[PDB]
RNA sequence: UAUCGAGAGGU
């Protein structure tokens, strides 16, 4: 949960997210490219 | 800065001084010499006058900001 | 920051005693005298004046702390006289001595005039 | 109340001819921010002046 | 002073060079009762600076 | 509104805010407050 | 009433 990923504001109007946060938008991200390859334009090494 | 008012260990008035003992110097006078004649006979007050340094004499120098 | 007033040292709270006597029960005839806005000035002062007198067998104080203006005396007499007296006593005493003194003092000044 | 943030005169105490402004003036006893050692110090409204269209007023400003 | 009596002692007495150093007690001075923690561990936070 | 004072040339003026914040003897881009209404005092120990 | 760092310091 947030709890553990707190966001800080720098300048009030400002906020940045947690390193765990952009971590798992990485993974999140990443997910979605296995996804999309399997069902379509997979060129194996590709896929790898 | 300036000179001080008082001696800081006794209190004595040593404010008054500044301008006669820098004239018993131009007058050649050596500083222990002119020390005596200013009457400063404590060396408490010996040392107020004897290592003052005048620094608002630097300070003037900067254009005044008003 | 915690620095009081420099006043606190001579001006008396209104609601803050000069002077406060208690007994010493340990010893007969003995009292404690808390004084409030005083110094070695004062306590030295009456100290010894009493410890001169022949029917006062105990004088002493003590500032208990630099800090805080005030110091407590330790006064005990012979069975004849009253403490608080004896007390009462060396303030005149001294008064008297400090008049004559002055006396003294001007009649010197004019003659070195 | 009418008299914070306003500069005052004591007029009474070991502070007295003393400057400050209104700190906090909850009821009876005020919160005086002297201005000439970095204090601010308890008093009674009573012993207070405050500057006014013409001169300083006691609390009736 | 208290007394005006010599002492027994005869004191080391004479002018010496002192520095007032960037130390000064109501600069480092601190006490919290409570005040403000961390957002992610509420544990109160670092400094005198920040109560 | 408030009063300045430039801090090349020593020209006193005013400024309402929405003024662009320079002299206007010099064009010096760099100015100063001047002393607040407020009577000062201190306890000279 | 921010976060991550760095540097200089205190005992
Ligand atoms: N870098 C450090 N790490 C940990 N503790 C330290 C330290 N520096 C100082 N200390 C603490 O402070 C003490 C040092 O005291 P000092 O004032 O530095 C010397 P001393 O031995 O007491 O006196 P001296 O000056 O007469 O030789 C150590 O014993 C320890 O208690
Ligand atoms: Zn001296
Ligand atoms: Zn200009």
């Amino acid at each position: 949960p947030p709890q553990v990923r707190p966001s800080i504001a720098m300048d009030e109007t400002t906020q940045g997210q947690d390193d765990l946060t952009h971590k798992l938008s990485d993974i999140l991200k990443a997910n979605i490219n296995v996804q999309k390859l399997e069902m379509d334009g997979s060129p194996q090494h590709i896929i790898n | 800065m300036i000179i001080p008012v008082r001696c800081f260990s006794c209190g004595k008035v040593v404010g008054d001084k500044w301008d006669a003992y820098l004239r018993l110097l131009e007058e050649g006078k050596q500083e222990g010499d002119a020390l005596d004649e200013l009457k400063l006979k404590r060396y408490c007050c010996r040392r107020m006058v004897l290592t003052h340094v005048d620094l608002i004499e630097k300070f003037l120098r900067y254009n005044p900001l008003e | 920051m915690n620095a009081p007033d420099r006043f606190e040292l001579f001006i008396l709270p209104d609601d803050v005693p000069k002077l406060k006597i208690t007994p010493d029960s340990r010893v007969p005839n003995c009292i404690i005298i808390k004084f409030e806005r005083e110094d070695h000035t004062l306590a030295n002062l009456l100290r010894e004046e009493l410890a001169l007198y022949p029917d006062v067998t105990f004088v002493a104080y003590k500032v208990e702390h630099p800090l805080f203006a005030n110091f407590v005396m330790r006064l005990q007499t012979e069975e004849g006289t009253r403490p608080k007296q004896a007390l009462e006593r060396a303030c005149a005493s001294i008064i008297n001595k400090l008049k004559t003194l002055d006396h003294k003092f001007n009649e010197e000044w004019n003659i070195k005039n | 109340d009418p008299t914070l943030n306003k500069t005052v005169k004591i007029r009474q105490g070991g502070y007295k001819g003393k400057i400050g402004i209104v700190k906090e003036a909850n009821g009876d006893r005020f919160r005086v921010e002297l201005h000439n050692p970095n204090k601010t110090i308890p008093i009674p409204c009573s012993f207070l002046l405050i500057e006014s269209t013409h001169g300083w007023v006691p609390y009736e400003d | 002073g208290h007394t005006g009596k010599k002492l027994m002692a005869q004191v080391f007495f004479g002018p010496t060079y002192y520095q007032r150093l960037r130390h000064m007690v109501d600069d480092k001075i601190h006490a919290r009762a409570r005040g403000p923690v961390q957002v992610l561990t509420r544990q109160p936070v670092e400094g005198r600076s920040r109560d | 509104g408030v009063k300045y004072t430039c801090g090349a040339c020593a020209h006193n003026f005013s400024l309402n805010k929405s003024d662009p914040v320079r002299c206007k003897e010099c064009g010096h881009r760099v100015i100063y407050k001047a002393r607040t209404k407020r009577m000062i005092q201190f306890d000279a120990r």
